[PDB]
């Protein structure tokens, strides 16, 4: 579409990962300035994330997901042209020590995530990657899900899906677990416990590995039964050895949260992903019912 | 629960609505085309097919690469040596966009028996990805079907096989079936297949979520059960093999119905 590439001036890399340079640029006739995520091609073709990232976000434009705005397609390299945002939530929120992140900024951010979400989930979009790295603000207060190198059109009723997937902070129980299937409630575990740290600015199960991540899940909120959680006992990786702590109250597990924090909280954190609140109804929690969205209160 | 999205379910299928409109291959290709035919369009989707059960791809990932060719072929004209390289690519492309683990590259080149390099199969990769700049996410019969299914009452196994079945057969000839969309087809192959195996029809319930009517899905409906009724004859056998496995409950051998009272 926008040509082009000529057009680019390279201002500095801002990231890496694969395939994997991000550059910020500007456009040198329109003064846009973007960023560039350089994808190098080759011994099996263009890969599959690059094909799903590029596939799905074409399809999703909303406020609070980042724009594609063009693919520069060449024999030897790729390179996907994005709005340029300043910084991810994760360096926000370290820049941030000392004072928190004041709570009108974390409901606007919580909120804007939510319509982020609804929007793909709506699309048949799963993220399967939401953490605090791939959120990214600007300096107008927006919030914006990136990163969707990790995520998959989905069919209603899903399908298996990749086992893999989430970080593992940030992943769901019933992916710990071994379920057959997952759902959108996996986004939305993950933006609770992003939820969470920007209350707290420091992750809210850190495990090391799968087995601590489901054991310290468990001491927060209460070791799973079929109480609460019908299935749960039956599912591949769950086992009756399992240790059973008893749920704190909620109050504990963040206290700094107001009551109406802690309920949606509480439900984005429900451990039956068929009980677990969806972004479109969490849009309408009374958390809410102040919301606006405020610039960031630091220099980015 | 979940795993249905309840919360979400009506927003996507009034999504997957929109864009099939935008994914619609051109219906008048194949007379625009100077080298290629509907039956050589057939034998090549019958080959994919046999290459999807040769891999245990989804049946998902066939019906994506069936509208990257058809998308494709509506823009590109395409020497008969070369239908099937476009035809690897796109099966390529739809194994990378949909499968947990695609076969690698060099799977490709094998099935195609050395007829074509692996140089060739990246190369028309990148062509294919071009002429449909990335937009790969398309409606299939598939995702229709999987939320028509949700209407029955109970779920009934062979119903959903043999609506499966009808919607693969489709696949295999151009003329008629680019001229109806993927949520038609669907239509027609869930009341078609719900019809011969129950007794019942194309439920209230669905007339709800889709607007359609067994007025508004007969001239589909007369197609695809003239299709289902000379299914042994076609010269195209691959899918009636494939659906006598009993993964999907050995539907193929299944008796079509003679009439079907409308
Ligand atoms: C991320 C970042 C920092 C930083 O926090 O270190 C500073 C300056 C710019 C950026 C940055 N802005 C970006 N804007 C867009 N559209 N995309 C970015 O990176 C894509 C990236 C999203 C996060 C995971 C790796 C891929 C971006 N990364
Ligand atoms: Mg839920």
């Amino acid at each position: 579409p926008p040509g082009s590439m000529e057009n680019f001036q390279k201002v500095e890399k801002i990231g890496e990962g694969t395939y994997g340079v991000v550059y910020k640029a500007r456009n040198k006739l329109t003064g846009e300035v973007v960023a560039l995520k350089k994808i190098r091609l080759d011994t099996e073709g263009v890969p599959s994330t690059a094909i799903r990232e590029i596939s799905l976000l074409k399809e999703l434009n909303h406020p609070n997901i980042v724009k594609l705005l063009d693919v520069i397609h060449t024999e030897n390299k790729l390179y996907l042209v994005f709005e340029f945002l300043h910084q991810d939530l994760k360096k926000f929120m370290d820049a941030s020590a000392l004072t928190g992140i004041p709570l009108p900024l974390i409901k606007s951010y919580l909120f804007q995530l939510l319509q982020g979400l609804a929007f793909c989930h709506s699309h048949r979009v799963l993220h399967r990657d939401l953490k605090p790295q791939n959120l990214l603000i600007n300096t107008e207060g927006a919030i914006k899900l990136a990163d969707f190198g990790l995520a998959r059109a989905f069919g209603v009723p899903v399908r298996t899906y990749t086992h893999e997937v989430v970080t593992l902070w940030y992943r769901a129980p019933e992916i710990l677990l071994g379920c057959k299937y997952y759902s959108t409630a996996v986004d939305i575990w993950s933006l609770g416990c992003i939820f969470a740290e920007m209350v707290t600015r420091r992750a809210l199960f850190p495990g090391d590995s799968e087995i601590d991540q489901l054991f310290r899940i468990f001491r927060t909120l209460g070791t799973p039964d079929e109480v609460v959680w019908p299935g749960v006992t039956s599912m591949p990786d769950y086992k009756p050895s399992f240790p059973k702590w008893a749920r704190q109250d909620f109050s504990k597990v963040v206290p700094p949260l107001d009551e109406d924090g802690r309920s949606l909280l509480s439900q984005m954190l429900h451990y039956d992903p068929n009980k677990r609140i969806s972004a479109k109804a969490a849009l309408a929690h009374p958390f809410f019912q102040d919301v606006t969205k405020p610039v960031p209160h630091l220099r980015l | 629960g979940v795993n249905e999205v309840p919360d979400y379910h009506e927003d996507i299928h009034t999504y997957l609505r929109e864009m099939e409109v935008k994914c619609k291959p051109k219906v008048g290709y194949m007379k625009k085309q100077p080298d290629i035919t509907n039956s050589m369009r057939a034998i090549l989707v019958d080959w994919l097919v046999e290459v999807g059960e040769e891999y245990k791809l989804q049946n998902e990932t066939l019906h994506l690469a069936v509208n990257y060719i058809d998308r494709f072929l509506s823009s590109m004209s395409v020497l008969r040596g070369k239908l099937q390289l476009v035809g690897t690519a796109a099966m390529l492309l739809a194994s990378k966009f949909e499968e947990i683990y695609p076969p690698e590259v060099a799977e490709f080149v094998y099935i195609t028996d050395d007829t074509y390099t692996k140089k060739q199969v990246l190369r028309m990769e990148h062509l294919v990805l071009k002429v449909l700049a990335f937009d790969l996410a398309a409606p299939t019969i598939n995702q229709f079907l999987t939320q028509y299914f949700l209407h029955q009452q109970p779920a009934n196994c062979k119903v959903e096989s043999l609506a499966m079945f009808l919607g693969e057969l489709s696949l295999i000839d151009a003329d008629p079936y680019l001229k109806y969309l993927p949520s038609v087809i669907a239509a027609a192959a869930f009341h078609l297949a719900l019809y011969t195996v129950t007794g019942q029809s194309w439920p209230e319930s669905l007339v709800q979520k889709t607007g359609y009517t067994l007025e508004t899905l007969k001239p589909c409906l007369l197609d695809l059960h003239q299709t289902y009724l000379r299914a042994p004859q076609h010269a195209q056998q691959s899918i009636r093999e494939k659906y006598k496995n009993s993964k999907y409950h050995g539907v193929s051998l299944l008796n079509p119905p003679e009439t079907l009272n409308l």
